[PDB]
RNA sequence: CCGACUUACCAACCCGAUGCAAACUGCGAAUACCGGAGAAUGUUAUCACGGGAGACACACGGCGGGUGCUAACGUCCGUC
RNA sequence: UCCUCCUAAAGAGUAACGGAGGAGCACGAAGGUUGGCUAAUCCUGGUCGGACAUCAGGAGGUUAGUGCAAUGGCAUAAGCCAGCUUGACUGCGAGCGUGACGGCGCGAGCAGGUGCGAAAGCAGGUCAUAGUGAUCCGGUGGUUCUGAAUGGAAGGGCCAUC
RNA sequence: UGCCUGGCGGCCGUAGCGCGGUGGUCCCACCUGACCCCAUGCCGAACUCAGAAGUGAAACGCCGUAGCGCCGAUGGUAGUGUGGGGUCUCCCCAUGCGAGAGUAGGGAACUGCCAGGCAA
RNA sequence: GGGGCUGAUUCUGGAUUCGACGGGAUUUGCGAAACCCAAGGUGCAUGCCGAGGGGCGGUUGGCCUCGUAAAAAGCCGCAAAAAAUAGUCGC
C-alpha cells in the first residue's frame, strides 16, 4: 500500500493545520482525475469543493487528471473561495510531493488570486 | 555503599482542571509526554506544558491511541 | 529445600502480612491441607514438613506444594550494633495468609491422607486443618 | 523484450489452462531478480570488494552497486555500516533478456553440469538459487578476472503458492534434474 | 527505478559455433562468439 | 574531559567573539560559522581564536 | 560393537491451570490536595508590611512504614 | 557534590552508616530545517557461508533504537537516511514554576539579523532530567564611561572573557 | 430522496482482528506507456509524468462470521474515611465510600458534511 | 574479625597456542548408510515355521545353515597378551 501509508505523512501537516487552526487547501491525486477542496477550521465542514469529477467541469479537456486539467480546477476553486470572501489558506500537501500535478494545481490556485 | 541520591525536582501537575490561568503560566511539569498538547498548550524544552493564552485549563483524552490532552477554553 | 533460582533483588523490605488467601481451594490433586493461621513459613519448615508427610506413603502418589518462599529475610550478625548497613540474607520465608492450601496429595486412601497431612501439621508452626477436593 | 512476448500470449493461456485462473491478474509474473554477490572476505581490504564489484560489473546498466553490513558481528569480524557485499535489483524491463543470457546459454557453461534443484522456496513461491561461480556468463573471459566468485540469484515472481513459482520457472524450460 | 549504479551494459550480437544462433541484446562488451547452445546441451539423452 | 575551550572571533571590524569548545585532537581544522554579529547587526564569518 | 526397546525422569519453546513482588501494572478505591459555586456560623479566623522574640535536645500514644528479631520506654520519617 | 528509581503512606515534598544504580563528559556534528523512511528476533530458501555476514520472501510487532544510568516518553516518531544550512543569533521578555537566601527552570511574543520549505511554519542547541563551584585576586580584547591643576596617560568602571 | 463511491472529520477497540461472500456502469485500486517534469548511496519497485487496452487477482468498501479480542452489570467480595471496641504483629462492630478480576449478558458499530455516478 | 592492593605483560576492548588432536562445513569420488525406480541381468524364491551354530559355552534376539532336520559365522571370556618401549648410573 502507498495510500494509507501516505496518510501518516499527511497527519503531521494535518495536526499542524488544526493545532494552529488555519483553513487548509487539501489535494487528492487519482490516475485519471484530480481533486481540490477547502475545509473550515472546525474540521468537519467543507466550504469549497471544486474537483474534476463534476460532469460540467471535466468536459473542458480530453484527459482529466493531467497537468493542464489539474490547473483547470485549481483556477476555479479559489474563484469559488473568493466568491465566499476567503483570503487566507495554507496549501496542504496531503502527503503528496509538491512537484508534479499537485504543484500545478497549486500554481493555478495562485493564479486565481488567493495567497499561499 | 549506598545512600547516594538526588534532591527531588518537584514534578507533576501545577494547575488542575477548570482553573483559569493567564498566558505563560506553567500547567504540568513532566519528564516524558504523559499529557500532550491540545489547544492553546505548547511543549517547552523539557515538555513543560504552558498556558499559551487566557482561559481555563481542561483535561481530556482523545486520539487514536488515547493520548491525554490539556486544553484551554478562553473564559 | 526451596530458593528462588536467579532472583532479582538481594534485599527487600520486611513488609506486612495483611489480607486473606489469593489461592482459594483444591486445584491440583484431590486432598489438601489449608493453613488457618496467619504468619510465615521458612524454607527449612517446608522441607521437613514435606519429608515427614511423604514419609507416610514413602513413594506413592505425588505431593503438590502450592507455595514458595520467594522472600529473602535478613538478620544482623550476633553482637554488632544497630544499622551499619543492612543485614545480609540468612533464610527464605513464605508469607502465608489464612485459608491458603499448602500441600496437595493425590493417589492415596482417604484415611491415610488424614494423618499424612496431620503429621505435616505438627512440623508446620501455624494451626491448620484438612480440606477435600472442592465441587465446582 | 524477447521472452516477455512469449510470456505475453503463450504462457498466459498456458497458465489459466493449468490452474484455472478466472482472472488475468492471478497468473504469476516474474518481477525481479536479485543478482547479489556477497563476497564477505572484503572486511579487511577494500579491493576485495572493489574488484568483486568490478567482476560483478557487466550485467545491468551502469556502475556496480555497493551494500552495507546489517550490524556488527564478532565472528565475522565486522562493524556496523560496513561495505561488504554487492547486489543487483534487476526489476522491470531491462531484466527479461538476462534470463536468456542465463537460463539458456549460461546453463551449458557450468563445469560438469547435472541440474538445478526444484525445492528451494521462500515459503510463498519465489525461487532462490545461488550459482557456484560467475564464469558461465558470457561477459567474463578468464583473462583479467581472478576469482571463482559465486553469487545468489533469487527470482521473485507473483506466485501465490510454492508450486506456481516452480511452474512459472517450469514455463520457461528450467533444468529440473 | 534509479540512476547510474547497476553493473554495466553494452549491446552485442552473438552466435554460437554449432549452427545454432542465439543473437540477443547483451552486456559483454564488443562481441562474443559462443561455443555450446541450449539445444546441444546434453540433458536430453 | 578533553574538549578544551576555544574562541570564535569575527572577520568583522569588532573585537567581539563567540566562545565555545571544540575537540582539537579529533577535528584539526578551524571552525567557520557565519553567526550573527551584534555590533554590525549583520551576518559575518567567524574563525577560530585563542 | 551393532543396536532396538524402555525409563524414575534431566527436559526447552507453545497450550491450560496455580501462587508472590518497594524498585512488575494491561486494572483500580477510601481519603488526601487544588480550583469554582453557595449558605450558615466565627471577637479578620486570610494575607501583607514594620518593631520585638524565643526556638532549631523533643517525648509518648494512634495509624502509615523503613530498620531491628514486625525485640525493646530502640531508632528514623509521615501524620494526628 | 550532582542525577534516576524505591523507601514515600496516589497533590508536591519527606529521613536512617536504608535499598539500587549513574555523572565531573560527549556532539560543529550525534545541531537547525525540509524531504523521505520505519524496527527486535525468528524460521523458509539461497555459492563458499555452517549457528553468525550479504540477498530474497513471510511471520512478527517496537521485545528495537534513542552519545552514556535509571525513570518518563517517543512512528505525527524524539528512531533512521538524504538535501541545504548554522537558530549552538543578539537585544528583550508578558507570564509563571521553584529554594530561607544565593540561585535555577519553563516561556509564546516584540525589535534587529539568518537558514530551510513554494507555503503557512520551525529554529535564540542535543527526547527530557547529572556532565559543576560563590566572591576576592589578577590575566586578555573592546569601550574616553571616568581619569584627582591641565593635555593626555597610568589606574579603575563597563562589556566580552580567562 | 435512495443506493453507492470518493474526500475531510466526531468518537475513537460494542469501534479491532481472523475466516466465509461481493463489487468494476461509475468511482477506486491494480494496469499499460515512459526521452521529456521529476525521482534515485541501484533497475520508471516507491516517488514522477503520460495515458487509460486489459483486470476486480490483490488492495479497499460493504454483507456474512463471536473462531478471538473488546464493553460488561446485579449481588457478594477486598480496601478504607471517621466513630468506638477486641484475646490489639491482626481483626470486629456502627455508619459512609466502593473495587480489581470473575459471572449472566453485549458485541462484528454509529456519526457530521461535500462532490460525482446509477434508480425515483 | 575488616579495609586496601595484587589476581595470566598490556594495567580499557580487535589473539594470529606457525603445528597432531577435538568441532563444523567446504571441494573431490562414490559407496542401502552417503539410496531409490523391477527394469539391463534374471526361474524356480521369500517370510512364518522346524533346526543348530569356528576347539569350548554362548553370541546380532538376528546371521554363513537346515524344504521339516544334524552340520556350518562376526564376536564374548578361552587364547600364540605385551613388557628396561627416554636416558645415564649400580651389584
Amino acid at each position: 500500500d502507498k495510500k494509507s501509508a501516505r496518510i501518516r505523512r499527511a497527519t503531521r501537516a494535518r495536526r499542524k493545520l488544526q493545532e494552529l487552526g488555519a483553513t487548509r487547501l487539501v489535494v487528492h491525486r487519482t490516475p485519471r482525475h484530480i481533486y481540490a477542496q477547502v475545509i473550515a477550521p472546525n474540521g468537519s465542514e467543507v466550504l469549497v469543493a471544486a474537483s474534476t469529477v463534476e460532469k460540467a467541469i471535466a468536459e473542458q479537456l480530453k484527459y482529466t487528471g493531467n497537468k493542464d486539467a489539474a490547473a483547470a480546477v485549481g483556477k476555479a476553486v479559489a474563484e469559488r473561495a473568493l466568491e465566499k470572501g476567503i483570503k487566507d489558506v495554507s496549501f496542504d500537501r496531503s502527503g503528496f510531493q509538491y512537484h508534479g500535478r499537485v504543484q500545478a494545481l497549486a500554481d493555478a490556485a495562485r493564479e486565481a488570486g488567493l495567497q499561499f | 555503599r549506598n545512600g547516594r541520591d538526588s534532591e527531588a525536582k518537584r514534578l507533576g501537575v501545577k494547575r488542575f482542571g477548570g482553573e483559569s490561568v493567564l498566558a505563560g503560566s506553567i500547567i504540568v511539569r513532566q519528564r516524558g509526554t504523559k499529557f500532550h498538547a491540545g489547544a492553546n498548550v505548547g511543549c517547552g524544552r523539557d515538555h513543560t506544558l504552558f498556558a499559551k493564552a487566557d482561559g481555563k485549563v481542561k483535561f481530556e483524552v482523545k486520539g487514536p491511541k488515547n493520548r491525554k490532552f490539556i486544553s484551554i477554553e478562553a473564559e | 529445600m526451596l530458593q528462588p533460582k536467579r532472583t532479582k533483588f538481594r534485599k527487600m523490605h520486611k513488609g506486612r502480612n495483611r489480607g486473606l488467601a489469593q489461592g482459594t481451594d483444591v486445584s491440583f490433586g484431590s486432598f489438601g491441607l489449608k493453613a488457618v493461621g496467619r504468619g510465615r513459613l521458612t524454607a527449612r519448615q517446608i522441607e521437613a514438613a514435606r519429608r515427614a508427610m511423604t514419609r507416610a506413603v514413602k513413594r506413592q502418589g505425588k505431593i503438590w506444594i502450592r507455595v514458595f518462599p520467594d522472600k529473602p529475610i535478613t538478620e544482623k550478625p550476633l553482637a554488632v550494633r544497630m544499622g551499619k548497613g543492612k543485614g545480609n540474607v540468612e533464610y527464605w520465608v513464605a508469607l502465608i495468609q489464612p485459608g491458603k492450601v499448602l500441600y496437595e496429595m493425590d493417589g492415596v486412601p482417604e484415611e491415610l491422607a488424614r494423618e499424612a497431612f496431620k503429621l505435616a501439621a505438627a512440623k508446620l508452626p501455624i494451626k491448620t486443618t484438612f480440606v477435600t477436593k472442592t465441587v465446582m | 523484450a524477447k521472452l516477455h512476448d512469449y510470456y505475453k500470449d503463450e504462457v498466459v493461456k498456458k497458465l489459466m489452462t493449468e490452474f484455472n485462473y478466472n482472472s488475468v491478474m492471478q497468473v504469476p509474473r516474474v518481477e525481479k531478480i536479485t543478482l547479489n554477490m556477497g563476497v564477505g572476505e572484503a572486511i579487511a581490504d577494500k579491493k576485495l570488494l572493489d574488484n568483486a564489484a568490478a567482476d560483478l560489473a557487466a550485467i545491468s546498466g551502469q556502475k556496480p552497486l555497493i551494500t552495507k553490513a546489517r550490524k556488527s558481528v564478532a565472528g565475522f569480524k565486522i562493524r556496523q555500516g560496513y561495505p561488504i557485499g554487492c547486489k543487483v535489483t534487476l526489476r522491470g524491463e531491462r531484466m527479461w533478456e538476462f534470463f536468456e543470457r542465463l537460463i539458456t546459454i549460461a546453463v551449458p557453461r557450468i563445469r560438469d553440469f547435472r541440474g538445478l534443484s526444484a525445492k528451494s522456496f521462500d515459503g510463498r513461491g519465489n525461487y532462490s538459487m545461488g550459482v557456484r561461480e560467475q564464469i558461465i556468463f558470457p561477459e567474463i573471459d578468464y583473462d583479467k578476472v581472478d576469482r571463482v566468485r559465486g553469487l545468489d540469484i533469487t527470482i521473485t515472481t507473483t506466485a501465490k503458492s510454492d508450486e506456481e513459482g516452480r511452474a512459472l520457472l517450469a514455463a520457461f524450460d528450467f533444468p529440473f534434474r | 527505478m534509479k540512476k547510474d549504479i547497476h553493473p554495466k551494459y553494452e549491446e552485442i550480437t552473438a552466435s554460437c559455433s554449432c549452427g545454432n544462433v542465439m543473437k540477443i541484446r547483451s552486456t559483454v562488451g564488443h562481441d562474443l562468439n559462443l561455443d555450446v547452445c541450449s539445444k546441444c546441451h546434453p540433458f536430453f539423452t | 574531559g578533553i574538549r578544551e575551550k576555544i574562541k570564535l572571533v569575527s572577520s568583522a571590524g569588532t573585537g567581539h567573539f563567540y566562545t565555545t569548545t571544540k575537540n582539537k585532537r579529533t577535528k584539526p581544522e578551524k571552525l567557520e560559522l557565519k553567526k550573527f554579529d551584534p555590533v554590525v547587526r549583520q551576518h559575518v564569518i567567524y574563525k577560530e581564536a585563542k
